[PDB]
RNA sequence: UCGGAGUACAAAAAACCCUCCGAGUGAUUUUAAUCUAGACAAACCAGUCAAAAUAACCAUAACAUCACUUAUUGAUCCAAAAU
RNA sequence: GUUAAUGUAGCUUAAAUUAUCAAAGCAAGGCACUGAAAAUGCCUAGAUGAGCCUCACAGCUCCAUAAACACCA
């Protein structure tokens, strides 16, 4: 009983007759490009993307962030081409390019990458690590303003904190310094939170730093709300994610309801909900920057639990599910002698009445 | 789980190519005009990408379809992967691309760039 | 054309013999097998003819 | 499965040709010579003959590549066996000859399929206009006699054929 | 006796002194280990796959390949050989 | 001069200071690679018709392409 397909068949567009007229592929790298483009379309039949967690497929992402800068494409198109012609005409560049002997100023590219496409590349990094899922749920923001976080480790050594980096707690024992370009006409809010690491509640996150009403670039001159606390990931469960959030606020806002005590060491007072926190001051603040790093356990974590938190250090361990075995039959058929060992409770022999 | 080398790798396939048993895959596409290098998760998403189509890299290179252009793409992507914390990835090149001059020297930039191929073996695979 | 079955003894001194089918017109065979006794690959040489 | 709407999604044998394998006993160049369509000429052979190997092949490649751009089917791009002639000049104040030089001839043939009657004027116009230097263009029909020169000679049959006659 | 196609049209099974092809081994070297979760198959005896783990060697290396690859085979007892 | 169709590269994407990271993809070429093609490696050339309008939607107009009334032996 043949049924009718629910939509167009894949290869029905091409004509079966007159095969020689149709141009062939002639290559294997063309087919891979064609196959991959075909594999991402929403077919009406069952596909791999449907069963293996495509994260609800198309999602209407809510955008809560600064508008993109206004740039004139007409002027930009001409100047970009004009700059390229000057570099193209250089004969010495052709001498190096042909002889396969040339390098590029990676630092110069780093500066320009941040200004041009840095915010968009950092957006998918946060989405990949699920920062938006655990902070604003479905809502997302574009890190428009660049943000730099660095830790003072040695006398002059400076450990940077990029998007998705890895920092040992020893480097993060002291408070970091934040540098960003902003004019003295607005205010900023800095927030450092431990997305995972809350003990009692799994859906809450700790707060390690909170500076309110920062005048321009100078972070120190801003009002301080929650003092810095070194990261304290558990020994068993490693790689906790710590995120720096930068908020741009129009008016001086009364951030007194979230004030924490000065030598704050009660973890029950560090309980935080960024979505709830941003809900109260949604009108005033607006996320503008982002920088997050991974952090695992080290020796410097131990003293935090003992000296600072006055806490016994908890140690976890990765426990796998027990192996699966079938129901034991009274007379196993064509089974090895080790069939009894699978269902043994302990290897110590147990005597009964004897 | 990915950083602890305990997450599940999508073992299987074998009758198709490339094998999808990885955490991160390096996807290098050589169009006739531009060179694009991608780092992809097994979910299909792209994490970090460095391509000559970017204006940041375009204004520093002479041409976007040279052997030198592949080196610049490799070096820029290697820096970004370190900034993104991705230190291990799997690259499955086409056999003729493995002997190509550009791809051979592109991996040399990755090795000296700090990013190491050959992702670590899963613990209790 | 008939093949011959020969027993090969390890040259590592340990007593380990595995049989291998060999063509009759071929000369004495010498392979590189892997005896579990030494847990290392060692030379094996043809010793005796058992079955044709 | 038959009853499922996704039946026949894996069909591919109708995309590629049958590609009959060259059987050991059935190996034969079975060419169905087409002759006299309404607007399609028969199979033609573009015989390019020149004294220099490099020049003859260079123009042979141009003809083959031009056909592909013009959607002209090319059945084969074989090469006729070369012929060598011993050039002997006469000696002045005498009659006995002397070996002057050894000149050879090289022939390259690009067999083409049928073409529209209108395109015959246009296609040949490009060819004869681009004859570089001394290349003897010869566009003749693909008869079996013109294709017999590629094979060898069989005196064993000629011994029988002579006695048969 | 053993395998492949049809009879047996779409999961499995399914007969005839039914219709047609084969097998009772060669060629080559990549000479192919030990140990164990879970299963297919099956009256029984037999047959098949196989993660993890250990050793071997790119120092985090296990499918011998090709010939329609599917069949290329024989239970105890007993006898001979180093065990 | 006048009457009716059209004008990102060869086709075509984004774009068209409507916003965005950006003028894209495939074709088309040179050289090397058993002799032809084809693959592969290396490598070359580049357009947003023109102005105005709108400056935060995009279209009108101009010019040109091109047909027509229509100069022609
Ligand atoms: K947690
Ligand atoms: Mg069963
Ligand atoms: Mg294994
Ligand atoms: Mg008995
Ligand atoms: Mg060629």
């Amino acid at each position: 009983r043949r049924a009718a397909p629910l939509g167009p068949m894949p290869n029905e567009d091409i004509d079966v007759s007159d095969l020689e007229r149709l141009k062939k592929y002639r290559s294997f790298d063309r087919y891979r490009r064609r196959a991959e483009q075909e594999a991402r379309k929403p077919h009406w039949w069952r596909t791999y993307r449907e069963h293996f967690g495509e994260e609800s497929g198309p999602k209407d992402r809510v955008d809560i962030g600064l508008p993109p800068p206004k740039v004139s494409r007409t002027q930009q198109l001409l100047e970009r081409k004009q700059a390229l012609r000057e570099l193209r005409a250089n004969v010495e560049e052709e001498r190096a390019a042909r002889l396969q002997t040339a390098r590029i100023p990676l630092e110069a590219v780093r500066a320009e990458w941040e200004r041009t496409c840095g915010p968009y590349h950092k957006q998918r990094l946060a989405e990949y690590c699920g920062l938006y899922r655990d902070l604003f749920h479905g809502a997302t923001f574009v890190p428009r303003v660049p943000l730099h976080v660095a830790y003072a480790v040695g006398e002059d050594d400076l450990m940077p904190v990029y998007h998705g980096n890895e920092v040992t707690p020893t480097e993060a024992a002291q408070a970091p310094e934040v540098t960003y370009e902003a004019d003295e006409g607005s205010l900023w809010t800095l927030l450092l939170t431990n997305l995972d690491g809350h003990l009692l509640e799994p859906d809450a996150e700790y707060v390690h730093w909170l500076v309110t009403n920062i005048p321009g670039n100078r972070v120190t001159e801003g009002q301080e709300t929650c003092p810095y606390l070194p990261p304290f990931p558990a020994r068993g469960s490693g790689f906790h994610r710590f995120a720096f959030l930068l908020f741009k606020q129009d008016k001086r806002i009364d951030f007194s309801g979230d004030t924490r005590p000065s030598p704050c060491y009660q973890l029950a007072q560090r309980t935080f909900h960024t979505f709830d926190f941003y809900k109260k001051h949604q009108d005033a603040m607006t996320p503008a920057g982002l920088a997050f790093f991974q952090c695992r356990w080290d020796d410097s974590v131990t003293r935090v639990f003992h000296q600072l938190l006055d806490m016994r250090e908890p140690v976890f361990e990765f426990v796998r599910p027990p192996p699966y075995h079938p129901k034991q039959k009274r007379f196993p058929h064509r089974q090895p002698l080790r069939y009894l060992d699978r269902y043994r409770d302990s290897h110590e022999p147990t005597y009964g009445i004897y | 789980l990915e950083l602890l080398a305990v997450a599940r790798k999508e073992r299987g396939w074998g009758t198709v190519w490339p094998s999808r048993e990885f955490w991160h895959r390096l996807r290098v596409i050589r169009t006739q005009h531009h060179i694009e290098a991608l780092v992809e998760h097994r979910n299909g998403q792209v994490v970090v990408s460095a391509s000559t189509r970017e204006w940041a890299i375009k204004k520093h290179l002479y041409s976007t379809r040279n052997v030198v252009a592949c080196e610049s793409v490799g070096r820029v992507l290697a820096e970004r992967c370190l900034e993104a914390g991705i230190n291990f990835m799997v690259y499955h090149p086409t056999p003729w691309e493995a002997a190509s001059d550009s791809i051979k020297r592109l991996q040399h930039a990755m090795t000296e760039g700090g990013v190491v191929l050959r992702e670590p073996r899963r613990i209790y695979e | 054309s008939k093949t011959i079955l020969v027993k090969m003894m390890s040259q590592a001194g340990t007593g380990f013999s595995f049989n291998t089918k060999r063509s009759r017109l071929r000369e004495k065979l010498t392979l590189l097998h892997y005896d579990p006794v030494v847990k290392k690959k060692v030379l094996f040489v043809e010793q005796k003819k058992i079955r044709s | 499965y038959r009853s499922k709407p996704t039946h026949g999604i894996g069909r591919y044998k109708h995309l590629v040709k049958a590609q009959e394998p060259k059987k050991k006993k059935g190996k034969v160049e079975v060419r169905p010579i087409n002759l006299g369509t309404d607007y399609e000429y028969g199979v033609l052979n573009i015989h390019l003959i020149a004294y220099d190997m490099a020049l003859a092949e260079s123009y042979a490649q141009y003809v083959h590549n031009l056909c592909n751009h013009l959607a002209i089917k090319v059945e084969e791009s074989y090469a006729m066996p070369t012929k060598t002639m011993e050039v002997l000049q006469l000696q002045e104040q005498g009659s006995k000859m002397f070996l002057d030089a050894v000149l050879t001839t090289h022939e390259r043939v690009v067999q083409i399929s049928g073409l529209s009657a209108t395109f015959a004027e246009i296609f040949l116009e490009i060819i004869h206009s681009n004859l570089p230097e001394g290349v003897k263009l010869s566009v003749r029909e693909h008869t079996e006699e013109d294709f017999k020169g590629r094979f060898k000679a069989r005196p064993e049959l000629e011994e029988l054929l002579a006695k048969l006659n």
